[PDB]
């Protein structure tokens, strides 16, 4: 085989890629040889013959992303009185997985997304996180933040990583918005 | 400066050894990545053995011969270097079919 | 400091990390899950040798004040290397 | 085969042409098939690939004719008192040889 366009079946390669994407988003573990295979496949999918499959790949990666964020948001809902501590660790795992996803979809992010609306794969993860999980529960996740920092002056200090890992979470979910580097974080929390 | 490649039957070691450095520095460079002492393994330019104290500058590794575009090739023995799998030939166009 | 790359024909090419960071997607190859192992099932040995030579050409001739000679991409290895150059973002 | 350009070795083709070019001068008998095949040989040499062997054919023919006329010069100068007879005997052959080579080497 070579790097030429071929007539590749989208279903089988999508099923092969879904396992790696699942192993990336929750940051469990990925085999490096399998990671190289996923690069070799993410290249071949974007230049598939006769019609490039980059559009289908993007519009199904977003479906996988939205159902993953929906499942994790249900996990947040069922976890009463522990939304913030679990939110910190889940957001850290999801942000590292989003960076590794941007690395995973590098060719699609520089030959089809930049050609067109559509959003970067790494920036689509954070955007979907803030527009599908934060939006239903924006009020609840912030009232505790203000209460904890007010209680620090009142005597009851909060944990460092619990409160500092979310004050920058709103910063990172607007990195793609170069015109608003900090506007969203200031208006909704500060 | 001298840019050359060091191959052991499946590999290729891209170095940046200057004209001042001799064979011993390349042996240390190989040891830094392949973990083999210079006593165990010796390099082979073409079919000729290089003295350790003999500087590569007088061993035919001039700057105009070993540019980074086409670095010089030396064989490594711990030869039988496998060919690079040369790309498919092109039609000669003016060849009468 | 050194990273090794595997061709589709089984050849191994070992180059410094700073040389290999010239390619856009080799940075992603070295990122993600964790001398680093890099494998290409499509890229043969000759085009990867040409790319690896281009790394040393690029880093040595980076921001030079002289007339940089053009990289000799041979006519027979031209399209296979062009595909590799696009895929590697080199 | 076909009369398209093709790769031919000049040594073999010139050796084939030589036995006929030394017979068209100092007139001898060559077969019709041989004389018609030498035309295709001349065409192949003048139209070969990669480089047409027209210059090589010209130089080899010039050297051959120079050797032939100096050989005739030796054979005439060695025979005294019959310089005229030998000269005319060789000339009536060599003029027709030249006029036949101007046809064989027409391409």
């Amino acid at each position: 085989t070579s790097l030429k366009p071929r007539v590749v079946d989208f279903d089988e390669t999508w099923n092969k890629l879904l396992t790696t994407i699942k192993a990336v988003v929750m940051l469990e573990y990925v085999e490096r040889a399998t990671w190289n295979d996923r690069f070799s496949d993410i290249y071949a999918l974007c230049v598939a013959y006769p019609e490039p499959l980059g559009e289908r790949l993007y519009t199904e990666t977003k479906i996988f992303l939205e159902n993953h964020v929906r499942h994790l948001h249900k996990r947040v809902l069922e976890s009463e009185e522990q939304v913030l501590v679990m939110y910190h660790r889940y957001w850290e795992e999801y942000s590292k997985g989003a960076d590794y996803m941007d690395c995973l979809y590098r060719y699609l992010n520089t030959q089809f997304i930049k050609k067109n609306p559509l959003m970067e794969i790494g920036e689509l993860a954070l955007d979907m996180w803030r527009k599908l999980m934060v939006e239903p529960l924006q009020a609840i996740l912030i009232r505790m933040l203000l209460r904890e920092i007010k209680n620090d002056r009142g005597g009851e200090d909060p944990n460092q990583k619990v409160i500092h890992g979310v004050i920058n979470s709103f910063v990172h979910v607007e990195q793609y918005k170069k015109k608003f580097p900090l506007k969203f974080y200031q208006e909704i929390f500060e | 400066d001298v840019f050359l490649m060091i191959r052991r039957h499946k590999t290729t070691i891209f170095t940046d050894a200057k004209e001042s450095s001799t064979v011993f520095e390349l042996k240390r460079i190989v040891e830094g990545i392949l973990k083999r002492p210079p006593d165990e393994q010796r390099l082979y330019k073409d079919d000729q053995l290089l003295d350790d104290g003999k500087t590569l500058g007088e061993c035919g590794f001039t700057s105009q011969t070993a540019r980074p575009q086409a670095p010089a090739t030396v064989g490594l023995a711990f030869l039988c270097i496998e060919p690079f799998s040369s790309p498919p030939e092109l039609p000669d166009v003016m060849k009468p079919q | 400091m050194y990273v090794k790359l595997i061709s589709s024909d089984g050849h191994e090419f070992i180059v410094k990390r700073e040389h290999a960071l010239t390619s856009g997607t080799i940075k992603a190859m070295l990122s993600g899950p964790g001398t680093n192992e890099v494998n290409f099932r499509e890229i043969p040995s000759h085009v990867l040798s040409k790319v690896c030579m281009y790394f040393t050409y690029k880093v040595r001739y980076t921001n030079s004040s002289t007339e940089i000679p053009e990289f000799p991409i041979a006519p027979e290895i031209a399209l296979e290397l062009l595909m590799a150059a696009n895929f590697l973002d080199c």
